[PDB]
């Protein structure tokens, strides 16, 4: 069967196969989380340790595709950093012309567009990432964007991406995350990405959060490393 | 500053040029050749802003020399002034306008001979006789004065000669000698320089 | 083999037989009918509907090139408007140009070179559609064909789509040259009536014609005054 | 074969199977929409499926604004969706720009229609999986209905569903435009809202379906509240 | 047991399983089609050589090119395919003759080599210019030229890559001609020496008997420019051996 | 296995079987035909289109003028032959622009065989699948005629026909075609015969046929289609001497 | 397998596409070239008049220039296309630098051509070889070969096309200094040659010299036949 | 089967893998090792050149690209020369433009971007080269490493190249004690860990070994086969 070769293809049923291969590419990253609650966002990372010769803070998943928006990806890291250039052009040209910070369901909005180029034509194939965006205003609010690799872009409360996302969807629903505030949120990513990690097929973790919010006065940061000691020691009572 | 003229016959066409070329004031060359065989029985005689007339006059050159080569047969002095005038034309238009003014003159088999006119404007004219440059405002009459449609060859230089002298007598840049060839059934013919010493 | 997918390779006894693939599909298309009659030219066709709820008046298989040319198609839609709006633009060019109604002859000309321009690029698909181009020019009637490869020929009468070797011959049974466009019309629909498979009404069949006014649609009311016969 | 499998190749019967298969993607998706026309007003109705409750509801939808007064449903793939509707309100606006009055929705729909055709004639690009259907008011034509489907057919409609129970739903229509005797906005709605629940067997309440209407009286486009749908649903229930 | 699927050879731009890239290996395998060249770097300068590979007596000999010069300092000696090899030394000499213009002096070995390389790495297609040929240059050539540094003998591969090399064989046999070279060659040797040692070679290896009409020999020394061996220096040097 | 696609890659014994199969088409195209007369040269072709409800609108199906001074008849694919007379219009245009003077008769052959020679070598396009006939007159070489085929290879014939039957029609012509002696009426009545013998039909319609001659009359080129009563008289003629040799034996 | 694409290499490195067109050039009509101390004659087979065909439409031997001509075996169509675009040049490099072409010079420029077709696909190769003859400014005679590979070699004589081998086996044979003494043995030893391969011998060769400074000459076919009668009466 | 989903990057595999792209980082593996580690004050550049035959030199392993960063290679050399122009570019353009050396952090996330453009885009192929990259900015001395796939690292030490796992341990194994070593250690551990890579039968010699150092005093300098003779005298032996 030759349908499933090329992206412009449809198969006889009316399935572009390319673009569920490449869903099929988030799968093998490890699990993120980014969780929505009233003072703002937070994101959190398994970043699995493949050697201990690699730096610590190397790696990173977690990006800051605006001052006022970041961004968490699962997928191949090197379609995920293109992304994220592409992110900040998109922004900075939203500001450049507009006047003002890009909104973040405008932002989705173009980049899910950018990529849903790709699953159109033949020369190109789809993306291999799948990416969280998140930002607060104190106009428009906390937002969660997810973006697939299709190009398919919608608002979650809470949301996962990578090998554990099932998992990871459950421990996320058990939440009530509306009414929440963030210092709290911090502790319980930490716990739900402690829980869906696998000691035994994944030897080692390093947990890497960040959050945007009123906290930060509206600006995405990587966390006070006091406040992820809090939050991993927390995770690893709570795990017993 | 240079001199042109040319005059048909019944089975001929007498061309001549004066061979200076100048700097300023200096008077560079005292041999210079203004006329170009764009094939056997065709010449182009050319003059005008510096660079320009040997540009344009080796590139119709070559362009009739490669219909020569590709077709096997002589284009036509009226087609060749016609290309040569479409040339000039289009380049009028352009940022780099040839500011040359040219006489072509040829002998068909067909259509006998032929002397050709164009200014750098790219105007075309057949004509009896025709001449280009300051000294043809001197000479012109002298044509006018005593040519005939049916003027011999012997008749031709004799009068040409009249019109060179009176450039001699009259005119205020020095052009002390002139080439002269003939074109006919047979083909371009040199004849000996007209020169005043 | 190879020769089936390629649209730039002649097959072996020299058939470029993507064309004749786009010739099949226009053969699919709907029943067209165009009769040219001495004093006018009549392109009728089926425009039967899969259900009640399609709107006849949105869409229209007839359409006015010009004020003088029309034409009516068996094929695909969605080609048919890439090239009547090409066709209605090159008459407007025409018009720019030389300031006088483009003749029928030159419009058939222009728009089966740009079907011809379409077959030669491999990135491209040929027309899936074929024309019947009918016009009034110079106190005389046209009617023309424009196939998918880009030619085109002049028929005194001829029909396209589903049955149309059989409509042809029922045409060339009932074709008269001296026949007046009131009784060519009937006999157009006669030839539709051959082939359509159900009870023809004013709705299910679009018909047009041209004169010494200019192309018209006439209108469901009119249609319906002829088939009352 | 091979014959499928490019868009540009024609069947030996001159078919372009791709795309009918671009038809079935929009079959795929497991969602029915169905637009009906009214004497003095124009609606459409589709399910609303929310997978998951972690998704923020407000942001799921497949109703969009082109302009103020014309409105589309899409039904298919989400990202072709967005896409056209993307194109969709740049070609509005570009006709109001080039044009000085707002885009008519026939003109509208065949603009989208013929870049579909151009889709489906070179190679490189697919048709875009998805269908779509406008809804508007015309001063001279009162209120509109039209479809774009992957292939460039924009044709117009009275009343008109896409998705998986196409079928069933236009035949419900077809009974009802039979027994003709009008519908007002409410008799509209509640057709929309019969049709939907009755091909679907769904008998919905108000979270599972968003509906989206124009009127004569109010031109702009408006996606109904959840307690206007539920007000709705109510009375068809009671009756 | 026989697997032969390859099935990744064919077109470049296609990492093959354990990534080789095997047209460029193909390409460097058809050198081994052209004639033997050997070149042998000394003190006292450097010395090309290669068999002409005569096909009939009426094809006139000056006409095979196998040996070429770059500029007075450098020249070529090539095997593989003439026609790309043209075009390599068409490269040569205007980077050549433009690093003069610039910066009014003379190339070096390595940078002219390098100049080359660079063109034959284009095959990869990275720039977007139409004129660039898909296929890797089929030819290898050997760049020997006296420098700031002295006589050096750089060797180029289809694949771009460049090295200095004491002395080197390319060719059909630089199998067992570069055996032949690791033993005779020592670094004392003068160029008379090298010259007579690869002449021994070249007469192992060819399958004619050595003439002076069937090989061509040049040398360029430190005083002197690049020079090729008439037919009597030639006549002289083969009687010599 | 396969060496016969894309136009452009030689098979093993170095043939391009893309043009060869173009080749191939203009044998099923209706069969034209020229002869080169003293005083004239004349085309004559069959209309394959015999369908009953088709129109003569137009000059002449087959026949085409490109100039002044000359005129062609195509045989093969009609989309492509509508491009390459379009061409063949432009190109005698420009030189008249140029050089003012009427395009030679091979020169204009040349620039168009150049034209299929070059879609024969760049990848993407077909070869032209047409072979068409060239009749003129020039000043050079006074009357001319002139075939091309799909290779973009041109020669020149004193008579010759291409489509279907051609070798039929070439074997009729070199029995009867008489060296320096033939004139137009001749010519026309050979043209009949060997119409006669290749066409199917037993009788030529003198609706099946199109015939255009090209004559220099008061130092003016005349392109003239022969009408159909002409047409007729020269059929009449045709199988009345047929019939008297029949007759005879 | 590796003979679909020219920019492909086959395993041991082949490219076999500019194999198969010099292949190509093996079906064409026989040329012979030869070169003799004052004159260069290039002498070429013709195939058949058919006789309805004019000859002069029919022309192996062009001259690019007044000093330099080809004649070439191989496809007609793309020799007509080298031959046009190397009389261009031809007239270029004479605006250019005021200067006759030279014979390696113009050979170089065909080479160059059929190179830059055999290195990019979606392009095929030129399917000719040609035959360059011309007198250079020293007055020397210059022969050279070009291919559709686009490898240039000088020749003292050659042949191209059909019938290479044996004609060129037959020309190493008997070409000597003695036979390039006399400008008619010149011309009988080509017209020998082309009559090792030929089905008649005055019908079917057309010849041509160029001599010191002369153009072209096309020789008559009553001097071909003069020259073939004295080559048939001295055997 | 699956000989299908290999031929092009562009080709997604029904498990979510660019196979060509995982072809592409076999090409390091094929090239000889390479290892570098970095200290407090310092970053270093070890390698192991191959020779083609005895006569000819050993190839260039270590190239400077700027005065505060070098790479070396391993993987085709090609990819390396063109990487490396870029790279020189870039820095060469920073140094032009804002009149400061280029962060190294900056540098390698340019080679990301450009390296990831050909496995996305049908046509150029993966950049089949491994690049390990040392430099000292004003942060403080890194080593970073690039794959064939466009993903970089930021490493403590590292080693690419054929045999490189045995180098790797023995650096995890060491590792502590480089941060706080003198410049002559470093070299020396990294001299070591290579030592692990080599053949039991071939030993270190001044000929194959390259060595590159750069700190906040030292430019990037390759100190050659004589000059590597300090640094590789006070190595002891195998083990």
């Amino acid at each position: 069967t030759g349908y499933d070769l090329s992206a412009s293809t449809f198969s006889p049923d009316g399935r572009v196969f390319q673009v569920e291969y490449a869903m099929k590419a988030v799968e093998n990253s490890s699990t993120a989380i980014g969780i929505r609650c009233k003072d703002g966002v937070v994101f959190g990372v398994e970043k699995l340790v493949l050697s201990k010769l690699y730096e610590e803070g190397s790696n990173k998943r977690l990006f800051n595709v605006d001052r006022h928006v970041g961004m968490a990806v699962a997928g191949l890291l090197a379609d995920a950093r293109s992304l994220a250039d592409i992110a900040r052009e998109e922004a900075s040209n939203f500001r450049s012309n507009f006047g003002y910070n890009i909104p973040l369901k405008h932002l989705a909005d173009r980049v899910a567009m950018y990529v849903h180029a790709y699953t159109l034509y033949s020369a190109v194939r789809p993306f291999g990432c799948s990416f969280m965006l998140g930002s607060y205003s104190v106009n428009d609010g906390a937002q969660l964007y997810m973006i697939d690799p299709s190009g398919v872009s919608y608002g979650y409360w809470g949301c996962a991406i990578g090998k554990a996302r099932q998992a990871a969807k459950t421990e996320i629903e058990k939440l009530q995350m509306k009414e929440m505030t963030c210092r709290d949120i911090v502790k319980e990513v930490a716990k739900i990405i402690y829980i869906v990690h696998d000691e035994v097929k994944d030897k080692a973790f390093e947990l890497e959060l960040s959050w945007v919010g009123e906290l930060t006065n509206g600006r995405h940061e990587i966390v006070p490393k006091d406040i992820r000691e809090e939050a991993e020691k927390y995770a690893k009572e709570s795990l017993k | 500053m240079e001199y042109l003229i040319g005059i048909q016959g019944p089975d001929y066409v007498l061309v001549a040029s004066d061979r200076v070329a100048a700097s300023n004031i200096v008077q560079m060359k005292d041999d210079h050749d203004k006329m170009f065989k764009m094939s056997e029985k065709i010449l182009l005689l050319c003059v005008g802003e510096a660079g320009d007339t040997v540009q344009f006059a080796e590139y119709i050159q070559k362009n009739v020399q490669l219909y020569k080569m590709r077709n096997g047969y002589e284009l036509s002095p009226t087609a060749a002034a016609n290309f040569t005038r479409r040339n000039l034309a289009d380049c009028l238009r352009s940022r780099t306008p040839y500011h040359v003014n040219l006489l072509l003159a040829g002998y068909d088999e067909h259509e006998g001979p032929a002397l050709y006119y164009m200014d750098y404007l790219a105007a075309l004219a057949k004509a009896p006789f025709a001449a280009h440059g300051y000294g043809a405002f001197l000479t012109l009459s002298i044509l006018d004065r005593y040519y005939t449609p049916t003027i011999s060859r012997e008749r031709a230089v004799e009068l040409l000669r009249k019109c060179l002298e009176e450039l001699q007598k009259r005119f205020i840049l020095n052009l002390p000698t002139f080439s002269v060839r003939i074109i006919d059934k047979n083909g371009i013919h040199d004849l000996d320089n007209i020169s005043f010493p | 083999r190879g020769y089936s997918f390629s649209l730039t390779t002649f097959s072996p006894s020299g058939k470029l037989v993507q064309i004749e693939y786009a010739l099949a599909a226009v053969a699919g298309g709907a029943p067209s009918v165009g009769i040219k009659a001495a004093n006018g030219v009549v392109l009728a066709t089926e425009k039967k509907q899969k259900s009640i709820l399609y709107d006849e008046r949105s869409v229209h298989k007839v359409e006015p090139i010009t004020k003088h040319i029309g034409l009516v198609y068996s094929g695909m839609g969605p080609d048919y408007r890439v090239l009547v709006h090409r066709a209605r633009k090159l008459a407007q060019q025409y018009y720019l140009v030389y300031q006088e109604p483009i003749p029928t002859a030159q419009l058939v000309q222009r728009v089966a070179s740009v079907m011809q321009e379409y077959t030669q690029s491999g990135g491209v698909r040929p027309f899936g559609v074929s024309l019947l181009i009918c016009g009034w020019n110079e106190g005389r009637p046209y009617l023309f064909q424009s196939d998918p490869s880009g030619a085109y020929f002049a028929w005194k009468a001829t029909a396209m789509g589903k049955n149309y070797v059989n409509g042809k011959t029922f045409l060339e049974k009932r074709y008269n040259e001296d026949l007046e466009l009131e009784d060519a019309i009937h006999t157009a629909i006669l030839t539709l009536k051959e082939s359509f498979e159900g009870q023809m009404t004013e709705d299910n069949i679009e018909v047009g014609i041209c004169n010494e006014a200019g192309f018209r649609r006439l209108t469901p009311t009119e249609v319906k005054d002829y088939l009352a016969a | 074969a091979g014959f499928d499998r490019h868009i540009t190749i024609f069947s030996p019967e001159g078919r372009l199977y791709q795309v009918e298969y671009a038809f079935k993607a929009i079959n795929q998706g497991g969602l029915t929409s169905v637009a009906v026309r009214g004497k003095d007003c124009a609606v459409i109705v589709t399910q609303k499926k929310v997978p998951d409750k972690l998704l923020d509801s407000s942001t799921v939808t497949h109703l969009f604004k082109i302009t103020e007064n014309i409105g589309c449903v899409m039904t298919g793939m989400t990202a072709d969706s967005r896409s056209q509707v993307q194109r969709a309100r740049y070609e509005a606006a570009n006709w109001k720009y080039k044009y000085g009055y707002e885009i008519p929705v026939d003109m509208l729909c065949k603009r989208i229609a013929d870049i579909s055709q151009v889709y489906t004639q070179n190679a490189e690009m697919r048709p875009l999986g998805c269908c779509m259907i406008l809804i508007g008011i015309d001063e001279e034509q009162g209120p509109q209905v039209y479809k774009c489907d992957p292939a460039g057919y924009y044709c117009g409609f009275k009343a008109t569903a896409a998705g998986v129970k196409q079928t069933e739903s236009t035949s419900f229509l077809e009974k009802k435009v039979k027994k003709k005797f009008d519908w007002t906005f409410e008799q509209t709605v509640e057709t929309a809202i019969t049709c939907l629940s009755t091909v679907l067997s769904i008998d919905f309440k108000p979270s599972e379906i968003e509906v989206g209407v124009v009127t004569v009286e109010n031109p702009k486009f408006r996606i109904l509240t959840e307690a206007e749908i539920d007000a709705h649903l109510v009375a068809l229930a009671e009756r | 047991m026989f697997l032969t699927r390859s099935e990744y050879d064919r077109g470049v731009n296609t990492f093959s399983p354990e990534g080789r890239l095997f047209q460029v290996e193909y390409a460097i395998e058809a050198i081994k089609l052209g004639s033997t060249a050997i070149g042998i770097q000394t003190s006292e300068g450097v010395c090309l050589a290669v068999e002409k590979r005569i096909t009939s007596p009426l094809m006139e000999p000056s006409s095979i090119e196998k040996i070429v010069e770059i500029d007075a300092h450098i020249g070529c000696a090539m095997s593989g395919l003439i026609a790309d090899a043209k075009t390599l030394i068409d490269k040569a000499r205007v980077e050549t003759q433009n690093h003069w213009f610039t910066y009014n002096e003379t190339m070096t070995v390595e940078s002219v080599t390098q100049a080359v390389s660079n063109l034959a790495l284009q095959f990869g297609e990275e720039d977007a210019d139409p004129g660039a040929m898909s296929r890797p240059f089929g030819v290898a050539l050997l760049f020997g030229g006296v420098d700031e540094k002295g006589p050096q003998l750089f060797h180029m591969d289809p694949s771009g890559t460049f090295v200095q090399c004491d002395a080197r064989a390319i060719g059909s046999a630089s199998e067992g001609a570069q055996s032949s070279l690791q033993e005779v060659y020592h670094k004392s040797m003068t160029l008379k020496e090298a010259i007579k040692s690869s002449l021994i070679i070249l007469k192992q290896v060819m399958e004619e008997k050595l003439n002076a009409t069937n090989i061509e020999l040049a040398t360029v020394q430190p005083g002197q420019n690049f020079h090729m061996f008439t037919k009597e220096e030639l006549e002289e040097v083969i009687k010599d051996i | 296995r396969r060496y016969d696609s894309r136009t452009t890659i030689f098979s093993p014994e170095g043939r391009l079987y893309q043009v060869e199969y173009a080749m191939e088409a203009i044998g099923h195209a209706g069969t034209c035909l020229g002869i080169l007369a003293n005083d004239g040269v004349l085309l004559a072709a069959e209309r394959r289109n015999i369908h009953k409800l088709l129109d003569e609108v137009f000059f002449s199906e087959k026949i085409y003028k490109l100039n002044e001074d000359m005129a062609c008849s195509v045989a093969g694919i009609t989309s492509d032959a509508n491009v390459l007379t379009n061409e063949l219009r432009l190109i005698a245009q420009r030189y008249l622009l140029q050089y003012q003077e009427p395009i030679p008769c091979e020169q204009l052959v040349t620039a168009l065989c150049d034209i299929k020679q070059a879609y024969t070598q760049f990848g993407g396009k077909r070869p032209f699948g047409v072979s068409l006939l060239y009749i003129g007159w020039d000043k050079h070489y006074g009357f001319q005629l002139y075939q091309s085929d799909p290779s973009g290879n041109y020669g020149g014939w004193k008579a010759t026909c291409i489509g279907n039957n051609s070798a039929a029609a070439v074997s009729m012509l070199k029995q009867d075609y008489k060296e320096g002696e033939m004139t137009l009426k001749s010519a026309l009545a050979l043209a009949i015969k060997v119409l006669n013998k290749t066409m199917d039909v037993s009788k030529l319609s003198a609706e099946k046929v199109e015939i255009a001659t090209l004559t220099r009359e008061n130092g003016k080129t005349v392109i003239r289609v022969l009408k159909q009563k002409e047409v007729e008289q020269l059929i009449k003629k045709h199988e009345e001497e047929e019939a008297k040799a029949e007759r005879e034996k | 397998s590796y003979d679909r694409a020219i920019t492909v290499f086959s395993p041991d490195g082949h490219l076999f596409q500019v194999e198969y067109a010099q292949e190509a050039v093996k079906k064409g009509s026989t040329a012979v070239g030869v070169r003799g101390r004052d004159i260069v004659v290039l002498g070429v087979e013709k195939k058949s008049v058919a006789k309805l065909q004019d000859e002069r439409t029919v022309r192996k031997i062009c001259a690019l220039d007044d000093n330099v001509c080809m004649a070439f075996a191989g496809l007609t169509a793309d020799a007509r296309i080298v031959i046009n675009r190397a009389r261009v040049e031809c007239q270029s490099h004479r605006l250019t630098v005021e200067d006759p072409v030279t014979v390696e010079y113009i050979t170089r420029y065909i080479a160059s051509l059929k190179q830059r077709y055999t290195q990019s696909n979606g392009r095929r190769p030129f399917g000719i070889s040609a035959l360059i003859v011309g007198f250079d400014f020293d007055g020397t005679p210059r022969l050279y070969q070009t291919d559709p590979s686009g490898t240039y070699h000088a020749w003292k004589a050659n042949a191209i096309g059909r019938g290479a081998k044996s004609v060129r086996e037959f020309l190493e044979k008997n070409y000597t200094d003695e036979a390039i003494e006399t400008d008619d043995l010149t011309i009988k030893l080509v017209i020998k040659a082309l009559l090792e391969v030929v089905q008649s011998g005055g019908k079917n060769i057309e010849l041509a010299v160029m001599r010191r400074d002369q153009s072209l000459k096309i020789l008559n076919p009553e001097e071909i036949e003069k020259y073939v009668a004295e080559i048939e009466k001295e055997k | 089967f699956r000989n299908q989903y290999d031929n092009d990057v562009t080709v997604w595999s029904p498990q979510g893998r660019i196979h060509q792209i995982e072809y592409a980082m076999e090409a390091v593996k094929q090239g000889s090792a390479t290892v570098g580690l970095k200290s407090k004050t310092h970053a270093v550049l070890v390698a192991l050149k191959r020779a083609q035959s005895e006569l000819a030199a050993h190839q260039k392993k270590i190239l400077h690209v700027d005065n505060h960063i070098g790479i070396s290679i391993a993987g085709l050399t090609a990819d390396a020369r063109l990487l490396c122009n870029f790279m020189r570019q870039e820095c060469l353009d920073s140094r032009f433009v804002f009149d400061r050396p280029l962060p190294v952090s900056r540098l390698v996330s340019l080679i990301g971007s450009k390296t990831q453009i050909p496995t996305q885009r049908y046509g150029r192929r993966p950049y089949g080269v491994g690049l390990l990259i040392a430099g000292y900015d004003d942060m403080g001395p890194h080593i970073f490493q690039t794959c064939p796939s466009a993903n970089y690292f930021d490493c403590r030490a590292m080693s690419i190249g054929a045999r490189s796992q045995s180098a790797r341990t023995y650096l995890e194994r060491h590792m502590s004690e480089f941060m706080e070593c003198n410049l002559n250690e470093l070299v020396k551990h990294g001299l070591r860990a290579l030592r692990e890579t080599l053949p039991a039968e071939q030993d270190l010699t001044t000929k194959n070994v390259s060595i590159g150092i750069v700190g906040k005093d030292l430019e990037f300098t390759i100190y050659d086969d004589d000059d590597v003779s300090p640094f590789l005298e006070g190595l002891e032996e195998r083990p």
